[PDB]
């Protein structure tokens, strides 16, 4: 029940004199305004304008723009005098069991409209959190009400959705947004907001964001407020992400020094900078395919850090796992350096 | 009726916490404005992060309002993120009137202290981020993690992050002297030094072991034996005997030594820890060092998977045996 | 507001680590440039059968083989020959008693075989003879009591008897508890008032609508009396109250145990409780006679089902029914119903089998039960497809689908039948040439040892479809294992994953298939050389035979490689021994069994050997001499030997 | 629950044979007059592993979205990782060539496919790949081992890299 | 009423060996606000007798009365389970491991009801009810997390002694808040002393040679020593210094199995040894116990270079065995790999 109170209060909510949520500044409005995934949006426009909209499954990593897209589609299909009469919005906030599917959903999909005649629509945000029996009733309520009401399923993990439910709808994946298309957006935000930023700043902003403009705006917002300047160092310090120079020195210590010296240096740096061994493993793996090695070095090293990433999951001692991480390089690469 | 010493002896106020200077300065400035940000305390455990946040909440609010306006939870729940999210929603939704007789009214936002902030997945942490943005104005949080690196980026962009470096051994030796003199227990300074060196810079575990030792002894002298076996710390001549058996050339005395270790009740994990600590700072070859340490790592995995202590120790000693006897 | 979340780290000057520069060593400055150039997929088209079995040729006429089978009714001679074949298969079965009853029962249908061959008489039940005699004697005593009370009524106008008014029937599912109750009540003229969990059974309602059944006479003592009204709320006939699944209790079933306590407390008519769980005996308080139905013998119910199919003009081998029953864990109603389905479908496979110990035999209901006929061709046999070499892509997908079907039940089909499937001889338990013998043995040994390495990898480092030890620990445990199914209507609301089940089943199927193909091919390649060894005069085939049990040899295929009768008897022995009052407070269970149990077996065998020497009788007075109330059956069982 | 089985006859259905699926799809495109290529047929069936409800669904999606049936259209609407790419992955594994296989795996990663469908597609592509049976057995057990890593929670590029490395070292190590 | 329970010490001062930490436990119960205890040591070293002695010291002798109560609990997955627990008016006894993956469930509600019992039952003796969790090493990770949540919710309501053999599977947060009590195995002379004590308490006198031989054969397992001594008593009314001390029958069946291992290396021998291990597992012997016994048997004939190799393959295969569910596959994998190695070794 409710929780639409907080969203409706939140939409025109800002201090507007001191708060500056620039993530909330730049919102696309319609499919012609969402400048990404243009094939998907044009396909939606084609299916809408032919009265041939199939059941939809919009899935992808969060923040890629599924909810605003389907909100634009809903406002396009139906005017503001009949939007609540034809579109039902739900999510996992109102989880009481499977009674949602046989309650509001089954009652809503079983009736005609109220004022004007036309096909209806239900959007189910975060439908991955629906239980297996809830989804298993949801497939039936789709099957026996397919001609009256179309269904939109907003999801984040494709695999968990039961096969028949993905079978009765077509699917659209909101993939990561390509960096070549995301650099002009951040350049526009920077020039509009008079921000000093270098090329490593753009590179770190797009690399950390992993094709999400919301998360990029969050990072640049935080760095601009915390420092007033944005670069690789300022972003990574504000993020608390591994600095590339630091992990480069970590790699240098395993590839040049001996066991004990590199061991205590990396231990002191982890204490000094607050790093957990998972992220060192990720960033050194990012360095492995870039630094030139023979193939045998690459397979042996990759297998060993894979097994270390396994062993770190169960929750063993991180100290001995760091030691084995140094040992992986000490076995092969430093022996060849001696050679 | 009585309380453990760790909360009994934690500082009441910020400025009473020692060894941290920029942390005290920024927390004091945020307390002066009566608008504490969302905090993110990272550092080794026992460094005083919970003590600092309790002191800050005690300074900002009233002591009778302190426990009312804080809710202490942990985040590695075996029932999922939905349960703790529902508790957070229940605590934020439930509002109780609060005032201070000291002349200053309390801020409207409450405090939820959620520890182990480095232990969740990215999905649960993003759910906590949505919960964060749900209650941005009416509750400000303090996430305590061992490592700031595991924090996903939307949280780290809106939280004031604070490093808590471990304290130099002299100052918590002085603090443990203060605890000993205020808790009327006879301890030699060598005992306090041994308790520090087996505490490995963990003041909270140090004072926990101290209270436990003084209630074991019942007022007697806290010897080095009782603090040797209250932390599970293996005697070092046992480690030396293990290395001597590995150097010796006989597997019979190897399994005899392992039997001596296991029927003594000494756990395999602590043995692996001290064997590793010896091996990392030795004159052994880096080839041998690497082979032994990767064997140690996989043995740690095996024992964490439920394998026998005895088998893993025999195989570990066999590998160290072969590595030592190859050069001989 | 948007305050600045400043990074507060304690940067002291020095420590040679706070401000770092990229290393000047040449290896780490040699960053290879990254290339995203993928091969273009618009140029390359996917061929037919590239990722699957899309062959240009298609089979026509092999499938869609309609049966249209018309079973001619068997004459007297061929039927009697089949009766004598059954008798020679099962010499311990009284065949001549049960077949006229089946002929009378059989003499356009609209009703199931379970109620067609429903036993009218308690003597017609199969198995659990002691239990049905005890129940029949109890009901004879109760009808004699009712008749004596009637004689007292016409004449007017209990520590010796120990006629307890209530009996608890317990046993496995479908063993015939309800059937035996119906049969004995019908024979002795009882009128059953049935109380089920399917109907509303709340305490006030059941008391207000069933108390006068046992507190009064019956208004219709003559005429239509042997009918069974299911109780619900939306010669003279004596009443008989029956309670089916007392273990199933709902929140709607409020105060039911207290209600039935009041019933047994105030009854004057016989009350029978039946259930399947063993735990109901301990949680329920009261005075009641207990009757246990064990699992019936496999060969007896096999002969009974074979008489049933013989009456319906079908001849079938015993071993197929043994496989079907062991697949159903000797469940009579399951095997009867699936036999009814498989018979009225027209039979599985028409293969003639001349046996004296005539119509064609109809072996093959076992693989039809597991759905293997939906995978293979009707000409293909299971073990025949298993024995030959697998090279065709379609044949290998059928073998994948076969293993996928058996791994949904978490059953290792290839390993539980490893002796019957490996290219080596199998038999039931009752020099440079020598270097070549030992070498061939060593290659076969290396192949099988690699195979056990693989299947150990499939146990540990492959997940299972169903998570094992979910409610108990691993099998062969005396702690519990009485995990009764749920009793509440609230849904689970769990967060399990299903993708890692459907994918994992195929994962273990493919791994098991490739490992077994590899090891079988290696054993065949090693055994190809055995002809030269036989020509050399030495035969190491005694080292290559597999000694299997007679019980495992009686089935076409096994779903398990172990003995469960032995497991059940040991587990009952240990549970009964550590139920003793003196040992009832032992905490460490593994220490309990592993320490006390062998020593107690030593004491039992020592007492037995002392009694074997014609010594003093007081050697029998050890366990009772230290108040060990261990029953003599368990003492004798533990004093036999350690197998 | 067990007595519900015990009071019934239970029958089993299997994933459908590809020849049967091919017959039903040519039947429905005959009854619908659908322009097509064979490329679309193997694509549309590969997207429907024995479950032709997927086959008709994605057939309708292809015909409504593009109007012609070929492999590229199917993989634009179903959005799977491409079969030829993962066939190239395991072919590079046969050659033990780590560089290209990792390069295009990173390409699939920044394309945005999840860990689970990549490892599933890797399974169903090295299943029917034309190569040696013993190395096929090793490959299957290795990809299952890495799939257990994703299934237990840890699902990163490092996991797929170690996957690929052990796959590649299986060729060089006898 | 054997020798281990009839002659069990009842108070702390009646303990015969390891007097010092018994006195420290007396100091702990004298302080009156002891936190949770974890106790550990090898089997037969005297953990449970120390636990019940500090229990009897803690409350009155109402600890000494014991009954059995049965608990039926619905799962979160809605499948109820029934377990048997030992109970007293002052303490409770739970071994949760019988629930398997549902150990976590067995963690909360009984203790919660014990909390409710502490909210219900008032005797004005002490402000908590103690419960002994047995075999906590077999608790799963989520079960230990649920235990941590239970203890950081009900620290002022109930207490818990943690009987285990190894704290390896104990996660470090559980080790952080519970006081460690290492209970080492008794020495040979201590076993002989308490053995002569229990024989004089039985009115029997034996030579010290039998006591020392029995102490060495028991391998510092005092419970096994007392049981075996009782077996020697049943064998012979008088005690003679050369009385044949009996051998454990599954141990010697395992020894004959190992004889079949080292004797002949044939696939028929593998299958018959597999049947022997089937007989052992139907006798409900734990798989790690079977493994430890068989490896200790077979290592006596192994040469120096073979012993180490057998060690790491045994540890690796038992790592998979605890990783695995059905121990049969792992045991057969070990035995077949040892066949391969051993056959490869006598041939060269
Ligand atoms: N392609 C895009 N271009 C511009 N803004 C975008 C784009 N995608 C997302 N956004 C922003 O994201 C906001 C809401 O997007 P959402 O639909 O909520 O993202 P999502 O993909 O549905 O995943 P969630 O909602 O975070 S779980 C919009 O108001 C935009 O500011
Ligand atoms: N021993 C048997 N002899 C003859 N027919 C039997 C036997 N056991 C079962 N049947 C048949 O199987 C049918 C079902 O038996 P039931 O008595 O209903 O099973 P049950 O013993 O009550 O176990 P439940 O109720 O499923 S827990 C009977 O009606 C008979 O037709
Ligand atoms: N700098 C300090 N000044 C004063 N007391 C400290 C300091 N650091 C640690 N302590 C003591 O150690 C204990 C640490 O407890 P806690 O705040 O939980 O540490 P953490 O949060 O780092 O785990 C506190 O109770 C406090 O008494
Ligand atoms: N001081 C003692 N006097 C007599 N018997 C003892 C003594 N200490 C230990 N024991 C015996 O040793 C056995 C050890 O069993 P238990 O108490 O369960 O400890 P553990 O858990 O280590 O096996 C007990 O049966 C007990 O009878
Ligand atoms: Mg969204
Ligand atoms: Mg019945």
């Amino acid at each position: 029940m409710e929780t639409s109170a907080l969203k409706q209060q939140e939409q025109p909510a800002a201090t507007k004199i001191r708060n500056l949520p620039w993530v909330e500044k730049y919102r696309p409005q319609t499919l012609n305004d969402l400048i990404s995934h243009q094939d998907i949006l044009s396909t939606i426009q084609k299916f809408i304008n032919e009265d041939r909209l199939p059941h939809l499954l919009l899935y992808g990593p969060p923040g890629t723009g599924k909810t605003s897209t389907i909100l634009a589609c809903a406002k396009q299909l139906y005017k503001d005098k009949e939007f609540g009469s034809m579109v039902l919005e739900l999510n996992a906030s109102d989880d009481r069991g499977i009674d949602i599917i046989r309650g509001p959903i089954l009652s809503f999909a079983s009736t005609r409209t109220i004022f004007k005649k036309g096909f209806k629509l239900v959007i189910l945000d975060e439908a991955d959190a629906m239980t297996q029996d809830a989804q298993n009733a949801l497939r039936r309520v789709i099957e026996k009400f397919t001609e009256n009401t179309r269904f939109c399923l907003i999801c984040n993990y494709l695999s968990k959705i039961i096969p028949a439910l993905q079978s009765r709808c077509t699917r659209f994946r909101f993939g990561p947004l390509t960096p070549e298309l995301m650099v002009p957006r951040l350049e526009h935000v920077v020039e509009e907001e008079k921000v000093d930023i270098s090329e490593d700043g753009m590179k770190a902003l797009v690399t950390l964001s992993s094709g999400d403009m919301r998360r990029a705006l969050n990072i640049l917002q935080s760095t601009n407020m915390a420092f007033g300047k944005v670069t690789e160092e300022t972003v990574y310090t504000c993020t608390g992400h591994p600095l590339k120079s630091d992990i480069a020195n970590i790699l240098d210590w395993m590839l040049n020094q001996d066991f004990t010296t590199a061991y205590r240096n990396i231990t002191e740096l982890k204490t000094l900078k607050g790093l957990a061994l998972h992220d060192i493993l990720t960033e050194i793996h990012l360095f492995v395919h870039r630094v030139d090695f023979p193939s045998s070095v690459r397979i042996h090293l990759l297998t060993k850090m894979a097994d270390i990433e396994y062993r770190l999951s169960v929750g063993t001692n991180e100290k001995i796992q760091l030691s084995s991480l140094i040992a992986a390089f000490q076995v092969t690469r430093d022996l060849i350096v001696a050679e | 009726k009585p309380v453990p010493w760790v909360e009994k002896y934690r500082p009441k106020c910020v400025d009473e916490v020692a060894f941290q200077e920029e942390v005290v300065a920024v927390l004091k400035k945020s307390l002066e404005g009566a608008d504490l940000p969302n905090l993110l305390f990272y550092g080794p455990p026992g460094t005083g992060k919970t003590s600092t946040i309790l002191a800050a909440a005690r300074e900002l609010f009233g002591p009778e309002l302190f426990r009312l306006r804080v809710l202490e939870l942990n985040a590695s729940d075996e029932r999922g993120i939905q349960v703790v999210r529902e508790k957070v929603k229940n605590f934020a939704q439930l509002t109780v009137s609060g005032s201070r007789s000291d002349g200053k009214p309390c801020p409207p936002f409450k405090i939820v202290i959620l520890d182990e902030a480095d232990s969740m997945t990215s999905a649960a942490q993003a759910a906590l981020r949505r919960t964060m943005e749900k209650e941005s104005k009416t509750t400000r949080f303090c996430l305590i993690c061992n490592y700031v690196s595991r924090i996903i980026e939307p949280l780290t962009s809106r939280c004031s992050k604070f490093r808590f470096k471990p304290l130099s051994d002299k100052i918590q030796q002085q603090r443990l002297l203060d605890i000993a003199k205020k808790e009327n227990v006879k301890i030699s300074d060598e005992g306090i030094a041994y308790l520090v060196k087996v505490s490995e810079g963990d003041l909270r575990k140090a004072i926990t072991f101290l209270q436990s030792a003084t209630r074991l002894t019942g007022g007697k002298e806290i010897t080095e034996k009782v603090i040797t076996d209250i932390a599970g710390v293996i005697p070092a001549e046992k480690i030396d005997g293990v290395f001597a058996a590995c150097q010796s050339g006989s597997f019979d005395k190897l399994e005899a030594v392992v039997k001596d270790l296991i029927d003594e009740g000494h756990a395999a994990t602590q043995l692996v820890n001290q064997l590793h600590d010896v091996v990392v700072e030795n004159n052994l070859s880096d080839k041998q060092k690497s082979i032994i340490t990767e064997k140690l790592a996989e043995v740690d995995k095996c024992l964490a998977d439920g394998a026998d202590e005895h088998l893993q120790l025999i195989s570990l000693c066999a590998t160290v045996m072969q590595q030592l006897s190859q050069n001989c | 507001s948007f305050q600045r979340v400043v990074h507060v780290q304690q940067k002291d000057d020095g420590c040679c680590l706070w401000h770092l520069k990229p290393p000047s060593c040449p290896l780490l400055t040699k960053f290879k440039e990254l290339n995203t150039k993928v091969i273009d997929l618009s140029k390359c088209g996917i061929a037919l059968g590239e990722f699957s079995t899309l062959n240009s040729k298609l089979k026509s006429g092999n499938s869609a083989a309609v049966f249209m089978r018309t079973r001619k009714e068997f004459t007297e001679e061929v039927r009697n020959l089949l009766l004598e074949e059954i008798r020679w298969s099962n010499p311990e079965f009284s065949l001549k008693k049960y077949f006229p009853l089946l002929l009378k029962k059989q003499i356009t249908e609209d009703m199931l075989w379970t109620e067609k061959y429903q036993p009218q008489t308690a003597s017609e039940l199969i198995g659990n003879e002691l239990a049905i005699k005890k129940l029949h004697s109890w009901l004879k005593d109760w009808k004699r009591r009712a008749e004596l009370e009637e004689r007292q009524n016409l004449k007017g106008k209990e520590e010796e008897s120990r006629l307890c008014n209530t009996v608890l029937i317990t046993g496995p599912t479908g063993v015939g508890k309800t059937a035996a109750v119906y049969a004995c009540a019908q024979e002795l003229g009882f009128k059953i008032f049935e109380v089920n969990a399917s109907s509303q059974r709340s305490g006030r309602q059941i008391l207000s609508q069933l108390k006068e059944a046992t507190q009064s006479h019956q208004v219709d003592k003559q005429g239509v009396n042997s009918q069974k009204p299911c109780f619900f709320n939306s010669k003279n006939a004596t009443s008989l109250i029956l309670f089916e699944e007392v273990d199933v209790i709902f929140d709607e079933d409020a105060g039911f145990l207290n209600a039935i306590k009041t019933f047994m407390a105030t009854t004057k008519r016989p009350v029978i409780l039946t259930t399947s769980d063993p735990t109901f005996s301990l949680m329920f308080d009261g005075c009641f006679e207990e009757i246990k139905f064990s699992t019936p013998s496999l060969l007896n119910v096999a002969s009974y089902l074979q008489m049933i199919c013989l009456t319906e003009n079908f001849r079938t081998d015993v071993k197929d029914f043994v496989t079907l029953l062991t697949a159903n864990t000797c469940d009579i109603r399951k095997s009867i119903l699936y036999l009814q389905f498989w018979i009225r479908s027209g039979g599985g496979v028409l293969e003639e089998r001349p046996l004296t110990l005539l119509p064609k035999c109809d072996s093959g209901c076992a693989e039809t039960l597991f759905g293997l006929k939906n995978i293979f061709s009707p000409s293909e046999d299971l073990f025949s497809f298993l024995k030959h070499k697998i090279t065709m892509k379609e044949e290998w997908h059928k073998f994948i689908q076969l293993l996928t079907e058996f791994q949904m039940r978490n059953v290792d089909f290839l390993y539980s039948n490893l002796e019957f499937i490996l290219p080596l001889p199998v038999d039931t338990i009752p020099t440079t040439a020598g270097k070549k013998c030992s070498a061939l043995v060593s290659h076969c040994l290396n192949s099988l040892s690699e195979f056990m390495d693989n299947m150990s990898f499939l146990d540990a480092l492959l997940t299972d479809v169903r998570e094992q030890n979910k409610y108990g620990r691993n099998d062969f445990s005396w702690t519990n294992g009485k995990v009764t199914s749920g009793l509440c209507d609230e849904f689970s609301l769990e967060s399990n994953d299903g993708w890692t089940s459907q994918s994992s089943g195929e994962l273990k199927a493919a791994a098991e298939a490739l490992s077994f193909t590899k090891c079988s091919s290696a054993i065949s390649k090693a055994l190809e050389t055995l002809n030269s060894c036989k020509k050399l005069g030495r035969d190491p085939t005694n080292d290559l035979t597999f000694y299997v049990s007679q019980k495992r040899n009686n089935v076409y295929f096994s779903q398990s490689a172990a003995n469960l009768d032995n497991a059940w008897k040991r587990i009952s022995v240990i549970k009964s021994v550590f139920s003793s009052r003196s040992l009832l407070y032992v905490g460490n269970r593994q220490a309990s069994i592993i320490e006390y149990l062998p020593t107690l077996r030593n004491i039992c065998k020592t007492e037995k050997l002392k009694e074997q020497g014609k010594s003093k009788r007081r050697f029998l007075h050890y366990f009772e001499g230290i108040h060990l109330d261990i029953p003599k059956e368990t003492v004798n069982t533990l004093a036999a030997d350690f197998p | 629950i067990e007595p519900i089985q015990s009071r019934c006859a239970v029958l089993r259905y299997t994933k459908l044979t590809d020849a049967q699926i091919l017959t039903r799809l040519m039947n429905v495109i005959e009854k619908e007059r659908v322009p097509y290529t064979d490329d679309g047929l193997e694509a549309i069936i590969f997207t429907a592993q024995g479950d032709m409800r997927q086959a008709l669904n994605n057939l309708q999606s292809t015909f409504s979205g593009f109007g012609f049936i070929n492999s590229e259209n199917v993989f634009k609407v179903c959005d799977e990782p491409h079969p030829l790419l993962v066939k190239e992955m395991i072919q590079h594994c046969v050659n033990a060539n780590i560089d290209e296989a990792y390069k295009i795996l990173a390409h699939l990663w920044h394309l945005g496919y999840s860990p689970e469908d990549i490892i599933g597609n890797i399974f169903r592509v090295c299943k029917t790949f034309q190569m040696a049976e013993y190395l096929k057995l090793e490959f299957i057990k290795e990809i299952g081992y890495t799939h257990m890593k994703i299934a237990e929670g840890v699902n990163s590029l490092l996991q797929m890299a170690g996957l690929l490395a052990r796959l590649c070292q299986k060729t060089m190590a006898p | 009423s054997l020798w281990v329970d009839k002659y069990r010490p009842c108070s702390l001062g009646r303990l015969d060996y390891h007097k010092e930490q018994a006195a420290q436990l007396r100091n702990l119960v004298q302080c009156g606000d002891f936190p949770h205890l974890l106790v550990y040591g090898p089997s037969g070293a005297g953990k449970k007798t120390r636990i019940m002695c500090i229990l009897r010291e803690l409350y009155g002798v109402g600890v000494e009365k014991l009954r059995i109560e049965h608990q039926t609990i619905t799962t979160p997955s809605k499948k109820k389970i029934e377990i048997s627990t030992i109970a007293s008016n002052y303490h409770l006894e739970v071994n949760p491991s019988d629930a398997g993956n549902s150990d976590r469930v067995v963690i909360q509600e009984m203790l919660k009801t014990v909390a409710q019992s502490q909210q219900l039952e008032t005797n004005s003796q002490r402000d908590f009810k103690v419960v002994l969790l047995t075999e906590v090493d077999k608790l799963t990770k989520d079960a230990q997390h649920a235990l941590r949540r239970t203890m950081e919710k009900y620290m002022s309501t109930c207490r818990l002694i943690l009987c285990c053999n190894s704290t390896s599977k104990v996660i470090p947060p559980i080790r952080s808040r519970c006081l460690a009590v290492r209970v080492p195995a008794p020495s040979i002379e201590d076993i002989c002393h308490v053995l002569s004590t229990v024989c004089k308490k039985e009115g029997l006198n034996l030579p010290s040679q039998l006591a020392h031989r029995l102490a060495e054969k028991s391998c510092r397992n005092l419970r096994k020593a007392l049981l075996m001594c009782e077996a020697c008593r049943v064998q012979q009314y008088p005690f003679t210094a050369d009385q044949e001390i009996p051998e454990t029958d599954w141990e010697v069946y395992l020894r004959e199995t190992a004889n079949a291992i080292v004797s002949q290396q044939t696939p028929q021998r593998l299958l018959e040894v597999r049947g022997r291990l089937y007989e052992l597992l139907t006798h409900c012997i734990p798989p790690e116990i079977i493994m430890k016994g068989l490896l200790s048997e077979l290592l006596h004939n192994c040469d120096g270079q073979l012993k180490g190799e057998v060690a790491q393959m045994a540890a690796y295969y038992e790592h998979r065995l605890q990783l695995g569910s059905k121990a049969i596959y792992h045991l057969e994998a070990f035995v077949a790999k040892f066949m391969a190695l051993y056959k490869k070794f006598m041939e060269d």
